[PDB]
């Protein structure tokens, strides 16, 4: 009964000052991905933007950040644009804390570009990424 | 509004140019390129200035026995680095 | 336009590379602090509007801060280096870290590290119960703020 709000709210409402069992039900979460189509989007989203968030500490956020990014070549190409680029605007405050984050998501955003014989987008998206400009 | 805040930080950085060289200015070839000498008839390699100007170093070698500066700046040419 | 609190004092020297003898010949790979991403980023903007066609390489072992403790019985303000202050940030989790926490949070090499902690230790800010200091897997390192400071500088700089 719409528990997930719940569970959500909880979660950012939580301080996580323990931080020593949170694997178990994130490895428990990291398994429930499959939420069909625009719920699985919309949690996608909801997830990313919550771990953007200023203010979780940047121990844990960047070991699920990339777990998550390996994990979206598995989604289809047409909602993995989308989701590549609104995770590449919610990181683009802080980018020089993910570069790692930022640099891989621009490759496979560029590679799904060029698989469809987009040349300009794949080309401009893989420029975004700092390689001298960059810490 | 944390436990144990931070109230100062004194940074230091350092700054370079995105793109130090890419073509050198006598022959107008890339400075990894043949220097245009000896990409018509043949080591090419870098020869930088005193203010780090990087031309060819065929190229500065064929100005340098018409003129004694240095062909962006126009001052006084002396060598540094190889 | 919009409103902006760095929540930072920022103070910064900007040097050339090839003027100075400072460069990044070290391979650390030095996880930023979260609190002062934000002056990292409004300076970056700074001067790309600035100074266009240049590019900033922050030299992270060569920069200090102030960490300043005021709810601990206000023991003053103490001045350490970037590498020695994401440790003391990483320790607001709770009293005692592990090697694996700082690994993890600071992201710094393994002889930078040990360099840091050793500097630590000097101070007496943190400790080990035990002499198993060396190198192994559980390296519980603890706080020891009953050893409050004297002075209110505690200007360490060699
Ligand atoms: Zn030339
Ligand atoms: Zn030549
Ligand atoms: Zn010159």
């Amino acid at each position: 009964a719409a528990a997930v709000r719940q569970d959500l709210a909880q979660l950012m409402n939580s301080s996580g000052s323990h931080k020593d069992l949170a694997g178990k039900y994130r490895q428990i979460l990291e398994k429930a991905i499959q939420l069909s189509g625009a719920e699985q989007l919309e949690a996608l989203k909801a997830f990313v933007e919550a771990m953007v968030n200023e203010n979780v500490s940047l121990v844990i956020s960047r070991q699920l950040l990339t777990d998550f990014c390996t994990h979206l070549p598995n989604l289809p190409d047409s909602t993995a644009k989308e989701i590549y680029h609104f995770t590449l605007e919610k990181i683009q405050p802080r980018v020089i804390s993910f570069e790692e984050q930022v640099a891989s998501i621009r490759q496979h955003l560029a590679s799904i570009y060029e698989k469809e014989e987009d040349w300009r987008n794949a080309a401009q998206v893989l420029v975004g990424i700092p390689l001298e400009t960059g810490q | 509004k944390k436990r144990f805040e931070v109230k100062k930080w004194n940074a230091v950085a350092l700054w370079a140019w995105d793109i130090v060289v890419d073509n050198c200015a006598i022959c107008r070839n890339h400075i990894m390129d043949l220097c245009i000498e000896c990409q018509a008839n043949q080591e090419c390699t870098v020869a930088w200035g005193v203010c780090n100007h990087a031309f060819h170093f065929h190229c500065i070698s064929r100005w340098l026995k018409t003129r004694q500066v240095c062909p962006l700046d126009n001052r006084e040419w002396e060598f540094q680095k190889y | 336009d919009t409103v902006i609190d760095l929540g930072i004092s920022f103070q910064i020297y900007v040097l050339q590379a090839g003027a100075w003898p400072l460069t990044q010949a070290p391979s650390s790979t030095f996880a930023i602090p979260q609190e002062l991403e934000k002056s990292v980023q409004m300076f970056e903007l700074f001067y790309s509007q600035h100074f266009s066609g240049r590019k900033l390489t922050w030299l992270h072992y060569l920069c200090t801060g102030e960490v300043k403790m005021n709810y601990l019985g206000k023991p003053y303000v103490a001045m350490v280096t970037t590498y020695q202050m994401a440790v003391l940030l990483a320790f607001n989790n709770s009293e005692t870290v592990s090697y694996k926490e700082l690994q993890d949070s600071t992201q710094m090499n393994e002889k930078e590290l040990t360099k840091t902690i050793k500097s630590l230790l000097d101070v007496k800010m943190i400790n080990h119960d035990s002499e198993k200091e060396d190198i192994d897997a559980e390296s519980s390192f603890s706080l020891n703020m009953n050893f409050s400071s004297k002075r209110t500088k505690f200007k360490i700089t060699t």
